């Protein structure tokens, strides 16, 4: 058009319509006065060849042909149709699945209660109790409250106003209501007073964590009892009272001071359970008025990671498939030795930032909070008293009268109570009131909250007089066992940064600050019933990105039902006997096409048939999977190899697991899976890298490797060295020189020319410095200090008379000097040893089959040399750990090369030419 | 309508005027107070040369020392001092008193006549012309003047005893608004003395001051030896 060139809305840049010596000055004065934002450059959206004119979807749906079921599994198979001078890629599909889910019983998305949060957690219900008389006979006793001042009392219940001339008494169903009560905070006289009260046949709860549903729109919970003409009907009684002196007299004078509207109700518990139970007797007692209510721990429940495990990978028996219908060939080619997983989640790592959430692949990743993982105690800042103080801001008085002096005497004085009350409330001193100490408790909380309660089973003990299951692995067992909070105190390494030694060997994922598995949670809702709608991806390396041209395909694909699979706890227990299930309603097939122009689309099919032009394509993780058993309290681990060819190798890569954490995949459904957290294997929650101690690598028999006196150790690889006579070890922590110059350089080559911080682009969310986290502390030193004393939690008192003794339970004992732990500061400091260690989470520990380490291209320079390029070798690795009271596994990935070769030679043909090299099929 | 005022000026009404009597007689003397004073009321025996003496306080209490025809009754409003059997030395003008409210005020002073340890030395005596002003001193022996204020009294020739003003322990002062800011008492601790200093002298004020001292729980009881100060044109 004319004016659009003008206007530069078209034509061309500000380059070539202006003046070539103002354009020459601009670049000349560009770097101190800039003149580009003021001409403007065009930009022009290609008219032809793009897109195509006639009707054509953006999206196709497909319901599958044919689906089968059986408890574990089920199946889908769609005809995948690609129309002519259509273009899919396989990026764009997707399942859309649609079904019912039952988190169960052990579902909790909150810590703490929903019911009477606020409530001292010994405080009773206002309750009554049969009890042996005793001057079998038996008498009632209550114990209760009366919050609601009335008109006056009589035997039609409490007066609560009047119609005209009529008095209204209190409807029993609903009234008087509980959270009802005086509004001024100062006594009053109150001749007329009621309230409500649990009858003897409702069981005693405490008051924290009690729920009774309500039975009438009014908020009443008193049950309803069908009559016989089949109405329901109200059981609340009613209970009068007066003082005992009142009730001395002979009786014309006896009127009731007080009224209670007893009732039953469904008390119940759902989110508590009881921290202190004084008697196994059941039935309500005294003595059960003293029992104490815990909050449940706290257990999310959801899909996984980028819906990990809902797809079939790597197992032979369930493999996908992707064919063309004339064909009868399979385009899929799947091996137990790949991990289609966890290459997603490193492939993910590498292209984006994991620390943003995707909802719609469920993309959230696996985390925990580092000031939980390592404990980093500044104690707290209490230097000033918290105080609480009467309501009335004085408390306790006297009652004083006014005097007033002899003005004529000396010191005369005389009674005025002429003008002045004689009544006067006047307290003398300071107002009363009662410490605390806001920041230790709060600390003391947190401590206890996330990571008392998660440490290892044999540091808890069974609660006294209630049920608890023989069941390990259910949130029974978990919930009710007892940790005594001194484990994890205030005090615990009072200003260290340490993480606790029994926590290094937890998986710090299955938590319920793990902030993913948290929105993964809250994406699906907060009930445990839940209707869910989802959409999954393709993960698989050959199909995922390939570029499908016209003619129809089968895409048929295995689904799990496994709980324990398709569901992730962060407490990890057995959901398949903690009453989870899931329903797979439906599934569809979504694909989005480009609404590519025909002719276009034509041309690029013809290019895209051609041998030249096959799409290739290769793992990420690109490498063979090999999980070794380490039997129990184990730290030799040795495996060998065979004699086998080694071309084009490109390194070891290890770390460790838990066979418990860790399913046996290929199987098909795995019947002595009882685990529901993270699976590092699958989602790459590593955690146990810190185990490991030393590697030996022997090509052949007796071939040292690397050899050639590389190293400051030779023979083998050191990770951690306990106490370096020769003082090789670096950072502040036990790693040794070697280790940690193998692992920045396999990282990001910066072992030679200095040690500095790589860039923060390189250094990943599963990089290796970025989760290197080194330690120290000091520790008393049981052979030195000449006073030691061995003192078990069992006699350690610290805060004596504000805690409970070996549990969460209530203030106990007196105020006395603390026994414990021992001063590691000031002038009394304890002779003391230093323990030095660090983590390393997420990560892998990498040895490159590479001269120098580095990384100079992905075929190292080792996988082309001669020796290993033409000629067979045997491996004999031998891995020194740190021995754990549970099997373990070792986990080496042997890196190479996992390259597809995909080619279309006709409309609906499709052949694949798979080579993984070395470990070939 | 009846309350009784406060901060008004409480006054003794005492009757009779004069009397005569011999030896060995009963008398009787009344004392009538404007308002209730409860049983702040004292009387006291002043002869011309000597300074007052406390007979009787709080109404029927005897002052240490007396003799026992001393005795005192009444309450509230009305007051009576009855001398069982006279004696030669009991000849004398007597005073009625109350210290229940300030100022503190006497009676005008009854006559009788005939039918036929703690110390306080004051400045000599002194004149001046009228329009002037005095200052007169009270040096104080036996206590401490952070426990006890110290009295200013004058007795005017034909008058009663008029009450000038106090200086308290913590040395608040306080005055008789009769003498409209004309008294202003001081004192020194270190010099344990009391002064007090009178302005715009008129010829009415010839007369005697007094230096006096109250006890912790009992009347007006230790005087000066006073000073007499007199005004001419």
């Amino acid at each position: 058009m004319p004016q659009w060139s003008y206007m530069h809305i078209s034509g061309q840049d500000a380059s070539e319509y202006l003046s070539p010596g103002l354009v020459q000055f601009a670049r000349a004065t560009e770097t101190y006065f800039s003149l580009n934002n003021k001409f403007r450059n065009p930009t022009v959206a290609p008219t032809h060849d793009v897109t195509t004119d006639r009707s054509q979807r953006l999206t196709l749906r497909f319901i599958p042909v044919d689906r089968e079921d059986t408890a574990y599994s089920y199946k889908a198979r769609f005809t995948l149709a690609v129309g002519d001078n259509r273009v899919l890629d396989m990026a764009s599909t997707y399942f859309d699945i649609r079904g019912v889910l039952d988190r169960g019983p052990t579902f909790k998305p909150y810590s703490g209660t929903a019911y009477n949060a606020l409530a001292p957690k010994g405080a009773p219900n206002p309750c009554e109790w049969d009890e042996a008389a005793t001057a079998e006979q038996q008498k009632t006793h209550v114990f209760g409250q009366a919050p609601y001042s009335g008109i006056n009392i009589t035997k039609e219940g409490i007066q609560i106003g009047v119609e005209g001339q009529t008095p209204k008494y209190a409807d029993k169903t609903f009234q008087p209501e509980p959270q009802i009560g005086e509004s001024q905070w100062y006594e009053t006289e109150i001749n007329h007073a009621a309230g409500r009260v649990l009858k003897k046949t409702t069981p005693m709860k405490p008051c924290y964590g009690s729920y009774a549903k309500p039975t009438n729109e009014n908020g009443g919970q008193g049950i309803l009892v069908k009559q016989q003409n089949g109405k329901l009907e109200s059981q609340v009684e009613m209970q009068f009272f007066s003082t005992t002196e009142a009730a001395a007299g002979n009786g014309d004078n006896l009127t009731p001071k007080v009224v209670l509207y007893s009732e039953d109700v469904d008390i119940e518990t759902p989110d508590t359970h009881i921290s202190y139970m004084p008697t196994i007797k059941e039935g309500n007692s005294r003595e059960l008025m003293g029992q104490q209510s815990m909050p449940n721990r706290p257990n999310y429940i959801a899909f996984r990671d980028n819906f990990i495990g809902l797809m079939y990978y790597n197992s032979t028996g369930n493999m996908g498939v992707l064919a063309g219908q004339a064909s009868q060939l399979n385009a899929v080619v799947d091996l137990q030795d790949r991990n289609t997983e966890l290459s997603y989640q490193l492939l993910l790592d590498s292209i984006g930032d994991r620390t943003r959430y995707f909802s719609m692949w469920n993309q959230a990743v696996d985390s925990y909070d580092p000031d939980v993982r390592i404990i980093e105690n500044h104690g707290t800042e209490d230097e000033l008293p918290n105080y609480c103080f009467p309501l009335g801001g004085v408390g306790n008085n006297s009652t004083y009268t006014k005097v007033k002096p002899k003005t004529g005497q000396e010191n005369g004085w005389e009674k005025d109570a002429t003008e002045f009350s004689d009544k006067n409330e006047i307290r003398v001193g300071n107002n009363f009131a009662m410490e605390i100490n806001l920041n230790a408790n709060l600390w003391r909380n947190f401590l206890y909250s996330n990571i008392a309660l998660y440490l290892p089973d044999k540091l808890k003990y069974s609660p006294s007089n209630v049920k608890i299951s023989d069941n390990p692995n259910t949130y029974d067992y978990m919930n009710k066992r007892v940790v005594a909070p001194g484990l994890v105190d205030c005090y615990i390494n009072l200003g260290a940064r340490w993480s606790l030694d029994y926590m290094d060997n937890v998986n710090p994922f299955n938590h319920h600050r793990n902030a993913g598995l948290r929105y993964r949670s809250m994406l699906l809702g907060n009930g445990r019933y839940v209707p869910f709608h989802i959409q999954v991806p393709q993960k698989f390396f050959a199909i995922k990105n390939l570029l499908l041209l016209p003619g129809s395909y089968t895409y048929e694909w295995n689904f799990r039902k496994d709980v324990n699979m398709v569901l992730q706890s962060s407490l990890g227990n057995d959901l398949r006997v903690d009453g989870a299930s899931i329903k797979f309603d439906s599934i569809c097939l979504y694909a989005t096409f480009f609404p590519m122009a025909h002719n276009t689309a034509s041309t690029l099919e013809a290019m895209l048939r051609n041998d030249t032009n096959d799409q290739s394509f290769n793992d990420y993780l690109s490498a063979a999977n090999m999980l070794y058993p380490i039997p129990a309290n184990a730290t030799n681990v040795p495996i060998s190899i065979p004699s086998r060819n080694w071309a084009a190798f490109r390194g070891w890569a290890f770390t460790r697991l838990k066979t418990k954490e860790t399913p046996s995949l290929g199987s098909g459904y795995d019947p002595y899976y009882t685990y529901s957290g993270s699976i590092p294997y699958l989602d790459g929650t590593f955690y146990l890298n810190h185990t490991f101690k030393k590697v030996a690598i022997t090509f052949d028999s007796s071939v040292s490797w690397p050899g050639n006196d590389r190293l400051l150790t030779p023979n083998e690889f050191e990770i951690k060295r306990s106490v370096d006579g020769e003082g090789y070890n670096v950072a502040q922590c036990n790693m040794t020189k070697d280790w940690f110059l193998v692992q920045m350089l396999a990282n990001y080559n910066i072992g030679y020319q200095g040690f500095y911080i790589p860039e923060s682009y390189k250094d990943r969310m599963y990089s290796f410095f970025r989760n290197f986290q080194p330690m120290s502390r000091q520790v008393v030193d049981d052979t030195k200090y000449k006073d030691y004393q061995q003192v078990g939690i069992l006699h350690q008192h610290n805060n004596s008379g504000f805690v409970g003794y070996l549990a969460p339970t209530m203030r106990e004992g007196q105020a006395y000097p603390a026994n414990f732990p021992y001063p590691l500061i000031g002038k009394t400091a304890v002779d003391s040893i230093t323990q030095k260690k660090f983590l390393c989470d997420r990560t892998l520990w990498r040895i490159p089959f590479s001269s120098n380490f580095m990384s100079m291209g992905a075929l190292t320079d080792l996988g082309q040399n001669l020796l290993y390029a033409n000629s067979a070798h045997a491996l004999d690795m031998t891995f020194e750990v740190d021995p754990m009271d549970e099997p373990t596994l070792l986990y080496v990935l042997f890196e190479v090369f996992d390259v597809v070769r995909v080619h279309r030679p006709h409309r609906g043909v499709i052949e694949t030419v798979y080579l993984r090299t070395p470990f070939s099929a | 309508d009846y309350k009784d005022d406060d901060d008004k000026d409480i006054v003794m009404t005492q009757s009779p005027s004069s009397l005569s009597a011999s030896v060995g007689d009963r008398v009787t003397i009344t004392c009538k107070a404007s308002q209730s004073v409860t049983n702040d009321a004292a009387w006291y025996q002043k002869k011309p040369g000597k300074a007052p003496k406390l007979l009787i306080y709080q109404a029927s209490t005897r002052y240490t020392g007396v003799p026992s025809r001393f005795s005192g009754s009444g309450y509230g409003t009305d007051f009576t001092l009855t001398i069982s059997s006279l004696q030669p030395e009991d000849f004398a003008t007597y005073f009625c008193h109350q210290d229940y409210s300030s100022p503190l005020t006497f009676g005008q002073g009854t006559k009788v006549e005939i039918k036929r340890q703690v110390q306080l030395v004051q400045s000599g005596a002194e004149d001046k012309k009228p329009g002037a002003s005095v200052k007169v001193s009270c040096k104080v022996s036996g206590f401490s003047l952070g426990r006890y204020g110290v009295h200013w009294v004058r007795q005017a020739p034909g008058q009663g005893l008029e009450w000038m003003g106090v200086i308290w322990r913590g040395g608040t002062t306080d005055y008789n608004a009769k003498f409209q800011g004309r008294v202003t008492i001081t004192k020194d601790d270190s010099k344990s003395t009391v002064y007090m200093e009178l302005s715009s002298l008129r010829s009415e004020d010839t007369a005697v001051y007094y230096c006096a001292r109250q006890g912790s729980n009992f009347p007006l009881a230790y005087w000066g030896q006073g000073t007499l100060v007199t005004v001419s044109s």
